[PDB]
DNA sequence: GCCTGCAGGC
DNA sequence: GCCTGCAGGC
């Protein structure tokens, strides 16, 4: 899917090499510093033609704070060739290979799959709010309960504060929030875990409906 | 570190005044305000020219804190900062030896410093710190800072449990290691684990300044 | 003098 | 996050 701040949502489609979907989403978050930055990449073909774009964009999710750039490449490949190298430079990791290693202080990628409209607007702006970067994939929702019962473990154990710190990081690196400007805050409450497993209950939910 | 204001020395002319919109020139004080960038996430400095800073409505009542790196400034900058932010006999003398204590500190630091800087190149202080087992950090003024660290307390011992290596804020010392992939190691302590330090085969200066050190000295922390 | 990476700026 | 004047490396 093309994104709309580029300006080409109907002129162009994403290009494709069978599973190289030229399109990623990635996140990285620090709470001791309060970062939780988002990068939108991809590799736009024309809807039929011999042109092709690149565009990146980046911020904080759900915050307006964050801009973009369209750069037109020249031929067809290269372009890949510059989208291999950015991915390279923001992740560490390969743009394809089975070796999803993280790296310090770089990004993570994230798998992505009548009164009545009156409403319809509210409800679609609130499923925004739940997903602030958009539809995720059972295989990341799942890994993020995974990590989710990891802190409740290390919570029930009360010790080791600084893993509670780096688990609430890769999980809010897993799925983002809109916390505006907010510090993302800590989950050494078991209110809150529970409150959040709770929402990833009712999600995965929505999502196994949707089949 | 999470300040608001933040001052230094110019670590290159290419800053533009905020208020002047005209160049500032390098190794020159220079005040900012950190504020939320509009184009990406996180903080940037607006930076403003000692003299430009004070007309514009910016009230500090007490630099020796609300402002960052106050204390890492050579010692008449920081009381001239202090003069411009407005424009017990027993405790007391306690409190004056120890503010003369921390100036005589000061001043002995910018000292070795200004010495290195005329007597040294950047990859000579390069090759300097990776002999006691330190980090090579980004940054001319930043080597400069750590090469005087070690000389005078010591070349610092790696982390007891990232492995990391440890730099000096303004408070105390933080360790910058990674403790995994998507966080940073966490550590602060005003008195970290250290060996003595080691001027190579080729340090005739060795004498030119170590020896001068009155030495036997620990870091004096701001209160 | 050329070049290419980057610490500094925003 | 991206842009670039610049210094060391040759
Ligand atoms: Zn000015
Ligand atoms: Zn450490």
């Amino acid at each position: 899917a093309v994104d709309p701040d580029s300006g080409l949502e109907h002129s162009a489609h994403v290009l494709e090499k069978g599973g190289k979907v030229f399109s990623a989403t990635l996140g990285l978050v620090d709470i001791v510093k309060g970062t939780n930055s988002y990068y939108k990449l991809q590799l736009l073909e024309d809807d039929k033609e011999n042109r092709y774009w690149i565009f990146r964009s980046w911020g904080r999710v759900g915050t307006v704070i964050g801009s973009n750039k369209l750069e037109q490449m020249p031929s067809k490949e290269d372009a890949i060739e510059h989208f291999m190298k950015l991915y390279e430079e923001k992740t560490g990791n390969a743009w394809h290979s089975k070796n999803f290693t993280k790296y310090p202080k770089k990004f993570y990628p994230l798998e992505i799959d009548v009164e009545s409209m009156k409403k319809a607007m509210v409800e679609y702006e609130i499923d925004l709010q739940k997903m602030p970067l958009g539809k995720l994939s059972k295989r990341q929702i799942q890994a993020a309960y995974s990590i989710l019962s990891e802190v409740q473990q290390a919570v029930s154990q009360g010790s080791s504060d600084s893993q509670i710190l780096d688990l609430s990081n890769r999980f809010y690196t897993l799925i983002p929030h809109d916390f505006g400007m907010k510090k993302p805050p800590l989950l050494n409450n078991a209110d809150s875990v529970q409150a959040k497993a709770e929402m990833l209950d009712n999600l995965l939910d929505i999502e196994v409906a949707y089949s | 570190s999470d300040k608001l204001y933040r001052v230094e020395y110019a670590k290159s002319g290419r800053a533009s005044c905020k208020k002047c919109s005209e160049s500032i020139p390098k190794d020159s004080l220079r005040m900012a305000i950190m504020v939320q960038s509009p184009m990406f996430d996180g903080k940037v400095p607006h930076w403003y020219h000692f003299s430009c800073f004070w007309k514009v409505g910016h009230s500090i009542r007490h630099p020796d804190v609300e402002v960052d790196g106050f204390s890492e400034l050579r010692w008449d900058d920081q009381q001239k900062v202090k003069k411009t932010a407005e424009a017990s006999k027993k405790e007391k003398d306690k409190d004056s030896k120890l503010e003369k204590a921390l100036k005589a500190q000061n001043d002995l630091i910018w000292n070795i410093k200004d010495e290195l800087k005329k007597v040294c190149s950047t990859n000579d202080l390069k090759e300097l710190l990776i002999f006691n087992k330190q980090q090579v950090p980004s940054g001319e003024s930043a080597i400069l800072d750590r090469v005087a660290d070690g000389m005078v307390f010591g070349a610092l011992l790696p982390c007891e449990e990232c492995s990391g290596q440890l730099v000096f804020k303004s408070d105390a010392y933080y360790c910058t290691g990674d403790v995994t992939a998507w966080t940073k190691c966490m550590v602060k302590t005003q008195t970290p684990n250290r060996k003595e330090w080691v001027t190579p085969k080729e340090f005739r200066e060795i004498s030119y300044l170590k020896k001068l050190k009155v030495k036997k000295q620990d870091r004096i922390f701001p209160p």
